[PDB]
């Protein structure tokens, strides 16, 4: 709860991207 | 979730589901912020006009789930509740201001590939991510035919003035709204059963997911031209910390 928070074992922890996360990051203008 | 797509396995490992014990029914979404603490909407636990006033023993949470109906052997965990804390200033009569509750698990849940906590935002993350047009993500098993697996939508935060004109309710700075305009750039949305669930955002600066909002009130998957409202988690962060430190 805060050290490892927000880093998904099956995504960030593996350098894997989910299918729609780009849509979020692209939105940050 | 309406107009979403299928979430991937492990994509939302802080997703927690609130159930009524008896009879078994899915009440709300919720989120995992540590091995013992679960954040949700107050209206998921206390809503007097609908005779809703749950104690701990009325409820359970299931964590690490993906398929609504399939039992996920060695993946999913079930937990009972030690204590429920609803914000003392939660305004159920008028506008659901401060629609926030915390739930303490009887026993710590073990983290795994499928169960993992989301971050609470810090000031800098609130200041830079919480902008009109920036997109967040909502996940859930709200009715829109009902989801087989966990559904995901990504929704833009709406400008405060557009939020204000969208409803007759007296909105407050403790809430924000999100959704696509009645025009069209998609038409996704959280629904009734997604309430309590997290509105998350990913930080480009550090690659972490932060819970910026809690899905507030919804009825059906129909908001009649309106936008869903979200409890502003950073503004209620001191309260969250106060409850956790004392209890
Ligand atoms: C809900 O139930 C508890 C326990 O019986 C009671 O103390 C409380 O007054 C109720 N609260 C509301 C707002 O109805």
């Amino acid at each position: 709860g805060e050290a490892d928070c927000g880093l998904r074992p099956l995504f960030e922890k593996k350098s894997l991207e989910d299918k729609t996360e780009r849509e979020l990051l692209e939105s940050y203008i | 979730i309406v107009e979403g797509s299928d979430a991937e396995i492990g994509m939302s490992p802080w997703q927690v589901m609130l159930f009524r014990k008896s009879p078994q029914e899915l009440l709300c979404g919720a989120s995992l912020i540590s091995d013992r603490w679960v954040l949700t909407a107050a209206h998921c636990l206390l809503y007097p006009p609908w005779d809703k006033n749950f104690t701990e023993n009325d409820l359970l949470v299931r964590i690490g789930k993906h398929s609504r109906t399939r039992y996920e052997r060695n993946i999913e965990k079930i937990s009972m509740l030690e204590k429920i804390y609803i914000h003392p200033r939660y305004n159920w009569r008028e506008n659901l201001d401060r629609d926030i509750a915390l739930m303490k698990l009887k026993k710590p849940v073990a983290f795994s590939d499928y169960i993992h906590p989301v971050c609470l935002p810090d000031r800098e993350t609130a200041a830079s991510l919480l902008q009109a047009g920036y997109k967040g993500r909502v996940t859930g098993w709200g009715p829109l035919g009902q989801p087989s697996v966990l559904q995901v939508v990504n929704l833009p935060i709406v400008e405060r003035p557009v939020c204000k004109d969208s409803t007759r309710i007296r909105i407050t700075d403790n809430m924000f709204c999100a959704g696509y305009k009645p025009d069209e750039g998609k038409r996704g949305d959280a629904c009734e059963g997604d309430s309590g669930g997290p509105f998350v955002m990913k930080s480009p600066f550090n690659n972490r997911w932060y819970q910026m909002g809690i899905v507030s009130w919804g009825e059906g998957c129909d908001r009649d031209g309106k936008y869903g409202f979200y409890t502003h988690v950073f503004r209620l962060k001191k309260w969250i910390q106060k409850v956790i430190d004392q209890f």
